[PDB]
């Protein structure tokens, strides 16, 4: 409201090239081209009407595009997990069925993983709804690299998620995905990416999650007048640089990558989500995969599979590595800062 | 300046084009002989010694 | 940016009753152009092409949204361009297919089934809205049903999205329609595994090279080579020259294959899954 | 601006000779390979000397291959100060088209994906030296996608030559030739593998069955003349059936349940026609003049739409 640190205090309400770019054209002149040579409320609502006359007398801001969807709390929680969390859509599993019978390689179990899903409805009910990404890290725990902080986020998804028994949804799922892999429907043809949390509306055995699909992350207003903020959290285990791992220290803007690591053995299938932070482009990518995952790719077509997930557009992009709390649980968290979401398609093996 | 001509459409390219023009002069030179014997240079001169 | 199609006159009442229908369909046009005629849109303006001249003229041509249709002009918004710039537009599935939340849709042209306007004198087919997953699958199915021609199975004509079935026998002159392919696929592999065959025995050049090669030839490729050398065999065979002709070829097929999205579909306060015959809510940009 | 354009800025030197300087003036439509995507850098980043590795500079095959390890950007406006080049994977400009300049001896169409190539070409290897600075710059050359494959194809064939004519090329009546070179059996390498493994995975079970159709082509070429020209005159199938007699097995493992030709398409297109995008980085830009013409030609500017 007109200060006197004026010129930025005005270059912020969006300039003075727009003043004298209407200096031309519309101050000056006939020219363009002419002849030639009642006590406490009213005046509370009354000047909230004004406020209206506020918000009508006038109106950077970047733009969004928020995505609504009625979901059922069985395998996320949106009250548990706070805002700005990953999250994952699925296709419909009455598809699993039938495209097992046909992409599992000859000599396997076909009818293993419509058993396996089978035995998850009835275990979290003691419809394609969507898989949050730290319940989802605790379904893959059995087969990382830091196994401890993989028992942190077990540690608070068997407390604080709304449900019976939530550690029988997790040892389930993750037979599911145990299930994948053998009959070779990949996770990555099922998990679609579905954007970050904002915020959620609570009903009975389903929530109304609200997140952007494609944007920034930290001025969408949250509905909390005081707080329009949140960050985006990742557990520990899932964190990956490739800045530190090839000694790339230069700055410029990260990008962040989804990673699924595949190990196709007899009944011992390995997954692993990781979050790839990099400097690199998408297409300089798969030989940075060779690199490192080689272990599984002799014990298994190809291992890994992958897709964008957002860009940091800071210079030197800032993350941190933090202990917070779920309730009561201290998980180590790798909290990121300035994501702008922009999703992508995964990429092939067979 | 190079002239522009405007146009609809979802503007592909353009944008205003001046130019610097420099040309070398070229230095040249007329010359035109004259003489005159002594006889007359005493007259225009004036008295002698 | 929103371009303009002129109807020319001469319009009976359901000529202008059956344009009223395809409110929010998809349309190819050659250039992003303000003026524009009717006769560029409609299927004289293809000529009738295979299957494999409509992905060639799809690439080509630029697709575009119809949005409200004014009774003098069709109004439509190119997709690559004004749908950067306005924030987000409808499309209507005319799919048997139901649409979810999130999917990357690409085009098919209509070989499963087309509005014909007789006062104007001219056909109009469409494109098919549906999503990618399934995109490269039924092109796939409809290829490996034309090979079995050129001597199937009770299964692979029948398709699962959703929870929904399909059939894509629902035929004759489709599988004439779609020979050309059928040419092209058989022919790209034909000459492919050749040359796989004919290099590898020729030169398993060593040091490191050809043994991890090897290794990955330790009775996968070695094995696939002697089953196909046993019924085959082993002057100066062209083989560096025909790689040349091989990759120019078979990396054309890749590009006319490779069905690229352009909706996005971000629904808000609405439906996650959208059925057929009802209209999206569709993006393309951030 | 940050999403829609996004400009990373070259910073200009202060001691560079106005000849020099004013060489720059004709580089607006060009091709900027940038390692990052910071907002101020310097031309020694851009040049060819950060391109050049310990002691090796590598051949144009090499060349491609740290390509497609770096950020391609487009020179916006060449500023007596600085140079803005917008990157084209991040946000093209507010409206989403930039101008390049076709380096090409090539005339363009519209709609036709873009591919960008090292200096191949014989008489057209021209890199914008910096005189006041000791500095190259390597300006790719825009080019069809239906050259583009073919021109990574001769080079690829001509280092395996090298390790037991070939540059010559035509398009649309134009005879043209690019630069016969010696390459680097490093480079070689790593382009070899790239071919044997898209090539050794793109095999399944199901592809035996398309072989034992090998016979029944030039039985159908005899007949068809769209089959006759398909083929080719040197083709090696046409060769290998007076050599080959193909055959089936009789029955599958599991053949019940899993389809074979389907199974078959499946693995060719995810390595074989997946497979010139390896090789060459991919075609990310079309042109589509708006209002201009049809064909682009030679030394003039194209409109650029982003290409899915």
């Amino acid at each position: 409201t007109k200060p006197l640190p004026t010129a930025p205090m005005a270059w912020a309400e969006s300039s003075p090239r727009e003043l004298a770019g209407h200096a031309p054209l519309r101050r000056v002149l006939r020219p363009p081209i002419a002849r030639r040579d009642t006590r406490a409320t009213r005046d509370d609502t009354e000047q909230a009407v004004d406020k209206i006359l506020r918000g009508a007398r006038r109106a950077g801001a970047p733009r969004y595009h928020l995505t609504r969807q009625v979901t059922l709390t069985d395998l996320c929680q949106p009250n548990a997990e706070r805002a700005g969390a990953l999250l994952l859509a699925l296709r419909h599993p009455t598809d699993l069925p039938h495209l097992a019978r046909h992409r599992a390689p000859p000599g396997r179990q076909t009818e293993r993983l419509a058993e396996a899903w089978g035995q998850l409805l009835e275990a979290s009910a003691l419809r394609a709804g969507l898989v949050s990404f730290n319940f989802l890290v605790a379904a893959c725990a059995a087969a990382y690299d830091a196994r401890d902080a993989a028992e942190a986020v077990r540690a608070h998804i068997t407390t604080n998620y709304g449900g019976t028994r939530a550690g029988a949804r997790l040892d389930r799922f993750s037979e599911c995905l145990r299930a994948m892999v053998h009959t070779h429907v990949f996770p990555h043809e099922v998990m679609r990416f579905f954007g970050g949390l904002v915020s959620w509306v609570t009903q009975d055995e389903l929530a109304s999650v609200t997140a952007v699909c494609s944007g920034p992350q930290e001025a969408t207003h949250t509905g909390h007048p005081g707080r329009p903020r949140s960050a985006v959290t990742i557990p520990a285990c899932a964190f990956v640089d490739l800045d530190a791992e090839l000694c790339l220290g230069g700055p410029g803007a990260a990008f962040l990558y989804l990673v699924f690591t595949y190990r196709q053995c007899r009944d011992q299938e390995l997954c692993c989500v990781y979050v790839v932070k990099s400097q690199l482009p998408p297409r300089g990518l798969e030989a940075a995969l060779e690199r490192l995952f080689g272990r599984l790719r002799i014990t298994n077509c190809t291992y890994a599979a992958f897709a964008e997930l957002g860009v940091m557009p800071d210079d030197s992009p800032r993350c941190l590595h933090r202990t917070e709390r779920f309730g009561a649980v201290g998980v180590p968290v790798v909290i990121l800062e300035g994501v702008v979401w922009r999703p992508g398609g995964w990429r092939a093996c067979a | 300046h190079q002239p522009l001509i405007a146009r609809d459409g979802p503007h592909p390219v353009e944008q205003p084009v001046h130019n610097y023009m420099t040309k070398v002069i070229d230095r040249r030179a007329l010359n035109a002989a004259f003489s005159l014997a002594t006889e007359a240079i005493a007259l225009l001169t004036g008295e002698a010694l | 940016f929103e371009a303009d199609i002129a109807i020319p006159s001469g319009i009976s009442r359901p000529d202008a009753a059956a344009l009223q229908r395809c409110e929010g369909r998809v349309v190819f046009l050659p250039t992003i152009r303000r003026q524009l005629a009717l006769a560029d849109v409609a299927h004289e303006s293809f000529v009738s092409p295979d299957t494999l001249g409509l992905l060639l003229a799809y690439r080509r041509r630029f697709p575009a949204v119809i949005t409200r249709v004014l009774p003098t002009r069709i109004v439509a918004c190119p997709v690559d361009l004004g749908l950067t710039h306005a924030g987000t537009v409808n499309l209507r599935n005319t799919s048997p297919v139901d649409l979810c939340n999130g999917d990357p849709v690409s085009l098919v042209p209509p070989v499963f089934e087309d509005v014909r306007l007789e006062s104007l004198d001219l056909t109009l087919r469409f494109p098919v809205p549906l999503p990618t997953p399934l995109a490269r699958e039924i092109v796939a199915r409809l290829v490996a049903r034309g090979i079995r021609d050129l001597n199937e199975l009770p299964d692979l004509n029948v398709l699962y999205y959703n929870g929904a079935r399909l059939s894509l026998v629902a035929l004759a002159s489709v599988n004439t329609e779609l020979r050309s392919l059928v040419l092209n696929m058989v022919y790209s592999i034909t000459e492919g595994t050749t040359l796989i065959l004919t290099l590898i025995p020729r030169l398993l050049a060593l040091g490191y090279v050809n043994a991890l090669l090897q290794m990955q030839s330790v009775t996968r490729e070695a094995a696939q080579l002697i089953h196909p050398e046993a019924p085959m065999l082993m002057r100066r065979l062209p083989l560096y020259e025909a790689l040349v002709a091989w990759l120019a070829h078979a990396g054309q097929l890749g590009d006319i294959l490779a069905l690229a999205p352009a909706v996005r579909v971000c629904t808000f306060d609405g439906a996650a899954v959208v059925q057929s015959g009802d209209m999206a809510p569709v993006i393309r940009y951030p």
